[PDB]
């Protein structure tokens, strides 16, 4: 299930003041997933039907 | 005389006994490695105390790693109080002359430039200790610098031999073997992380039309003597064109408006021709005597040039 | 100011002064008398952009 | 303004529409603001009457314009071999009536 | 037209040009494959069509502000740029700035670097200016600060550097034990399709040449990541002092003051360029 | 390199915006060929003691993910490529890198071409010309 | 700033001495001068 990627990884120097060509990066959450639950949508208990 | 010598000055302790101190005195033009330029310093920063790193000694590939970051000055008067000493980096003299001394076993030409190494070789690591201060000094050795890029090559290549002979040299007809030693692995993998970078930089797209001239080279050293003595009888292309037979891409992107081998050599003499500075230290010294001669003999004084 | 050349020895020398025009209102005239060459050929050329 | 008389000859408002208004033809080439022919280093001599920087910028003191235009810089070179705009570092002065 | 002697005091570096006429046709050959050769030949035209609104000479402070966006704290880098619109002599030298800056950034895009542009002149220690031109002198050689200034009443001169160019490497790694220090002048590159930055660093350090390559690494290796080469720097002087002093204050250019790191007693050596492809 | 089988350019150079020929032949390539044969030789005992050291290794630690990481698509694809119209007893591979740095090591402080000579002329032009004579300094 | 001068000839003496710069507040104008600096001249 791992997505694919082009590259490994690479180990970069960035200054704080001349940072240039600005970029973003991802945020993960600080518990371990085993918390974070799989999505669950419960269906009403009637329709409208 | 402030922008035209340096004098920095090692001073030196109280309590030392006169045999100790008439060995100071035998050691009029050395070389002493400063960590700053301050013109106050003392011999436990100089002496090999100072040299060692937190709980190990550095073995003599490490030694050299450790001189490239410091400051090599030349004695050039023993007092009896301080130690005069004068940087190579920042300017020599006024008149620029600076006295040196061989303690290799190798004897200069004027216009060597001089290498200094540490005591690699055998029956030769003499270093002066001062038992009165308990202080070691390891006083290197100036080469003419075809050895010293010689000395170095053997190093790097006994180190990546323990990632899984070779200590004998020839330099002037004089048969030289040098200390074979255990290493450090630590520090074998910062020569061997320099080779990689340097190496690869060298690569450009231009260099796949000169590998493609290599059955041209063993074609043609079949005919020359010249070629036929350059090659070796240790060289790997002799090997890798008898198995290889190389081909170009028939046509360049954009090949007509950029040239692609005379970007080739710009980017391999910027990588692979300032190698042999990358793992050793510089050659800032040569040797210019005036009226003695052309040979300045080992132990004896030589006289010294400012070199870039 | 002594400033050694080409093996040679330069001295430059200098006079700082001033200049004031203590008269007010048009204190000289410069009047136009004749005619020497004139310079340009009258010619026809014409001009290319 | 061409909804004005001529200050020269006032019961007209120009010789020519094509070149006195602004965007005329003329002043479509010959004014330095445009910078069309800044190229050629050859000399343009009506550079300075299309070019309106030039009139607006001068003062309108006459005691003044008077001395200056003994001693003005001339736009153009006795050197040249055609002729040429002037090079930025040598400067001539040549009294310009115009 | 691009550098002012008349604006900026007695005491601020200079730098030297190559001849302009030969950036159209280097950018010809130099440039990888997939990139605008024609750009550096109308970059540099509409900039000789912007300073008439031939090795010329840029000074230091003039080439902060074209710079200035591509510097962090920015407050200061945009101080730059406010005295030098309103007092250089030249109309719109903020437009040259704009212009200039665009050179700078096609000279990156097109492979002739600026670092094969730019040499070292002296420090201004008088200049005597004209129409159009100034006849400026300077110290390719020596200490500062006890030259001929041509002034008698003022025989002294100081090296004043703004602080958005100002970097130490001492209080950076804790090196707090003194020395003679040393003065670079460091260029960075960031190669990008059309995102290329400029910045020009005066390193002061105790470091050898030799031992310099590797604190580019460390600080400007964030660069290294996203370009080969990423920085290029030269030699510029020696503090020999065993203390080296620095001084912190803010001199009024005209009417905008700018915090300007002051150097004291520097004594001139210059060097060559160097590449890390 | 090109005689030794040249460009449409390459006999062209500019400086100061004037044009330098350096055709002005026969006699210089067989002048200048013994450099030829030492940087054609160079390089090329050069990229096969890394064609043969990056496939013999290839660390395992962190020399091997910053290596192929940084060679991606600029080595490890020139690797392939090479290796493409090429291929992978002892070889004697470690007693060449001594002979390989000694020579590049030598040629690179012949090509250096190191300045002895720098220009500050005073009270004069700023360019001399040909067959002028210039002030000269080295030292401060 | 200051005339230097007017200090050749001086209206009369400080007789009390302490470490100035802890007062630095109390003064309009003030300076510390190593040794000789070139300004003095």
């Amino acid at each position: 299930m791992d997505p694919y990627y082009p590259f490994d990884a690479l180990d970069v120097w960035e200054h704080r003041r001349f940072i240039v060509a600005d970029s973003r990066s991802f945020i993960t959450p600080e518990f371990p997933r085993d918390f974070w639950m799989l999505p669950v949508f419960n269906i009403p208990r009637e329709t409208a039907a | 005389m402030i922008t035209d010598c340096f004098e920095a000055d090692i001073a030196i302790p109280s309590g030392i006994s006169r045999p100790d101190a008439a060995a100071l005195q035998r050691c009029e033009g050395r070389v002493v490695f400063l960590p700053t330029i301050r013109r106050q310093l003392a011999l436990a920063d100089v002496a090999h105390e100072s040299f060692v790193s937190g709980g190990v000694s550095p073995d003599t590939l490490g030694l050299l790693l450790a001189y490239r970051r410091r400051f090599p000055a030349v004695i050039t008067r023993v007092l009896p109080t301080r130690i005069v000493a004068c940087p190579v980096d920042l300017g020599l003299t006024h008149a620029g002359t600076v006295n040196l001394r061989n303690t290799s076993p190798v004897d200069l030409c004027n216009g060597d430039p001089v290498s200094l190494v540490p005591p690699v070789f055998e029956g030769q690591a003499t270093d002066v200790r001062l038992e009165s201060l308990d202080l070691t000094l390891r006083f290197p050795v100036p080469l003419p610098t075809p050895l010293a890029r010689e000395i170095v090559a053997r190093l790097v290549a006994r180190g990546i031999r323990d990632l899984n002979d070779l200590n004998v040299l020839y330099y002037n007809g004089a048969r030289l073997s040098l200390v074979a030693d255990v290493q450090q692995l630590a520090s074998v993998n910062t020569e061997l992380r320099s080779l990689v970078l340097n190496m690869v930089y060298s690569i450009t797209e231009g260099t796949t039309l000169i590998l493609t001239l290599i059955p041209r080279l063993l074609a043609l050293s079949a005919q020359d003597g010249y070629v036929n003595a350059l090659l070796q009888m240790q060289s790997v292309t002799r090997e890798a064109a008898q198995l290889i037979h190389p081909e170009a891409p028939m046509l360049m992107q954009d090949g007509e408006r950029r040239l692609p081998l005379y970007e080739a050599l710009v980017a391999w003499l910027a990588h692979a021709g300032q190698l042999g500075d990358i793992l050793a230290l510089a050659p800032a010294v040569r040797v210019c005597t005036f009226d003695g001669a052309a040979v300045v003999q080992s132990g004896d004084m030589a006289p010294v040039i400012r070199y870039p | 100011a002594r400033h050694e050349t080409g093996g040679g020895v330069n001295f430059t020398l200098t006079q700082p002064r001033g200049n004031v025009d203590l008269g007010v209102g048009y204190t000289a005239v410069a009047a136009t008398a004749t005619v020497r060459n004139p310079v340009t050929d009258m010619g026809n050329l014409p001009q290319n952009f | 303004d061409h909804g004005q008389s001529d200050p020269a000859r006032p019961f007209a408002a120009t010789a020519n529409p094509w070149a006195s208004q602004r965007f005329s033809y003329g002043d479509l080439l010959y004014n330095g603001a445009y910078h069309l022919n800044g190229a050629s280093p050859v000399l343009s001599p009506c550079f300075k009457f299309f070019t309106a920087a030039d009139i607006t910028a001068k003062h309108r003191c006459l005691e003044r314009l008077i001395v200056e235009t003994g001693s003005a810089v001339s736009t153009a070179t006795a050197a040249s071999d055609v002729q040429f705009k002037r090079p930025p570092g040598c400067r001539e002065l040549v009294e310009d009536p115009c | 037209d691009l550098c002012q002697p008349n604006a900026e005091r007695a005491g601020a570096l200079l730098l030297a040009l190559r001849h302009p006429t030969d950036l159209p046709h280097l950018a010809r050959h130099r440039a990888p494959p997939g990139r605008q050769t024609e750009r550096l030949a109308e970059a540099w035209g509409q900039l000789l069509e912007a300073s008439a609104l031939r090795a010329g000479l840029v000074s230091f402070n003039f080439l902060v502000a074209a710079c200035a966006a591509a510097y962090d704290a920015r407050d200061a880098a945009e101080a730059v740029r406010a005295h030098i619109t309103t007092n250089y002599g030249g109309t719109r030298a903020g437009a040259r700035l704009d212009r200039f800056s665009e050179c700078l950034r096609a000279m990156v895009h097109t492979h002739v670097f600026p670092h094969e542009v730019m040499r070292f002149f002296g420090g201004l220690v008088s200049w005597v200016t004209q129409d159009e031109l100034a006849s400026v002198t300077a110290v390719c050689s020596g200490p500062q600060e006890a030259t001929h200034t041509g002034h008698p009443g003022r025989p002294r001169s100081a090296v004043t550097i703004p602080a958005c160019a100002f970097v130490d490497l001492d209080a950076e790694l804790c090196l707090g034990g003194p020395g003679a220090a040393f003065l670079y002048l460091v260029f960075t590159y960031r190669q990008c399709r059309d995102q290329e930055l400029c910045c020009v660093y005066v390193v002061k350090s105790q470091l050898p040449p030799r031992g310099l390559e590797a604190a580019l690494e460390r600080l400007f290796g964030r660069l290294r990541i996203t370009n080969c080469t990423y920085a290029a720097f030269a030699e510029l002087g020696v503090m020999p002092d065993d203390s080296p002093r620095c001084l912190h204050r803010t001199e009024r250019f005209g009417a905008v003051g700018v915090p300007v790191v002051i150097l004291e007693g520097v004594v001139w050596r210059p060097g060559g360029w160097r590449a890390c492809a | 390199i090109r005689d030794l089988n040249e460009l449409p350019d390459l006999n062209v150079l500019y400086y100061n915006g004037a044009r330098l020929s350096l055709v002005a032949l026969a006699s210089v390539n067989t002048e200048l060929r013994s450099l030829v044969l030492n940087m054609v030789y160079s390089i090329t005992e050069g990229t096969t003691l890394i064609l043969t050291l990056i496939p013999r290794l290839l660390a395992l630690g962190y020399v091997n993910a910053l290596l192929q990481m940084q060679s991606v698509t600029r080595e490890a694809a020139q690797l392939i490529h090479p290796e493409a119209p090429m291929l992978m007893r002892r070889l004697p591979l470690y007693e060449a890198l001594v002979a390989w740095l000694a020579h590049a090591g030598q040629l690179g402080d012949i090509l250096a071409l190191a300045p002895a000579v720098r220009v500050c002329t005073f009270d004069g032009a700023a360019v001399v010309q040909s067959g002028d004579m210039a002030p000269v300094i080295r030292y401060p | 700033g200051y005339r230097y001068a007017a200090a050749m000839v001086p209206t009369g003496s400080i007789l009390s001495t302490i470490e100035v710069a802890s007062h630095r507040r109390l003064f309009d104008f003030f300076a510390r001068v190593r040794s000789d600096e070139n300004s003095l001249y």
